[PDB]
């Protein structure tokens, strides 16, 4: 009784969230370069911050300049930022979806 | 008198199940049909952006990411800053009249 | 009962929100450098500050200059100024908008 | 007992929800309009600045 | 493309997370530049210090 019963649960919520999809996936193809550059505006900060989140935890960080060289934050902040835009590069490798806004593609 | 009660209540059980189920879906249905309508308006207007409404959204943007960006700064204790010159100079004057 | 409701909820102010955009939208086609000049002037001063106020943190800073060399201030002020002049320059990368205004296109 | 008291109250949690959305479905068009109005005005003076 | 394009940017936060959270563990930083060589210049004298 229970298991028979729990199959009609799961079909009338997979058709429930198929007809999700199917109009969500309608509305994407409205979806021009003035949109989808919102999508990449609104996750550019949350990928930083899963990213940065971790790292803030570091106890204490030195820096030290020389001669030449500039000061050091440019490094520091500049690693935040380059695993950032390495990761959309790298997803890239193992699915030919673009993660930038035509430019190139 | 164990049996049909376990029976009777086993029906209680899965007739709970398949009503909540079918509510359930009556609200994700309902949902996916109102959030369809928000992407599809949002859309809409966003076609119609000109180059100064796309400069906006990114110069909002800008101060979001700077700040995740610039957090772990919040850690850097010591900064030491040499210049001028390539080596260890250590030039400093002025006697000890009288330390041991 | 509540999930159907919230659900017109929801479209009210999908509706509402949608309004908002289009009249923003017609708004921002008047926009002209003498007015687009004002929106980098005042974020460029907020990008400043998330990028100057986590350095503060900072306890102590030391700097030491030798024969030819300036005196090291310049070096630290340089670095919060040129992390802010690099993130523009960064975002440009992953979608072709300019946060510059003409002067190079 | 039980069954129509927790019918009649979710109608009013329902009703509630309905009600609060449309005002504020309202308020944030009338804001919109007003802030559009702004920044049209700011462009039509900022485009005479010499 | 922009719905495909969506379902990445929801797995990038994911897949982000994961990636960085061994940095919690991160305890001294030290970062040096400009050049390649130990330059310990500091200048102040003990006028007193034995």
């Amino acid at each position: 009784m229970r298991g028979e019963a729990e199959a009609f649960a799961i079909g009338a919520r997979a058709r429930a969230e198929a007809e999700q999809m199917a109009k969500k996936a309608e509305a994407f193809q409205l979806y021009q370069e003035a949109a989808q550059l919102d999508m990449l505006l609104e996750k550019l900060p949350q990928v930083a911050e899963e990213i940065s989140g971790p790292l803030t935890s570091a106890n204490k960080i030195t820096l030290v300049s020389s001669g030449s060289g500039t000061m050091g934050a440019a490094k520091v902040t500049g690693e935040v930022l380059d695993i950032l835009t390495r990761l959309p590069e790298s997803v890239e490798r193992l699915t030919g979806v673009s993660i930038s806004q035509v430019n190139h593609k | 008198g164990e049996k049909v009660k376990q029976v009777l209540l086993a029906q209680a059980e899965a007739e709970k199940i398949r009503k909540i189920g079918e509510a359930e879906a009556a609200v994700i249905e309902a949902m996916g049909k109102a959030e369809a309508e928000r992407m599809k308006l949002k859309a809409e207007a966003y076609q119609k952006y000109g180059d100064a409404a796309k400069m906006a959204l990114v110069l909002e943007a800008l101060p979001q990411i700077a700040a995740k960006i610039a957090a772990p700064l919040t850690k850097v204790d010591e900064i030491v800053v040499l210049s001028g010159d390539n080596s260890k100079v250590t030039s400093e004057v002025n006697r000890l009249l009288a330390e041991l």
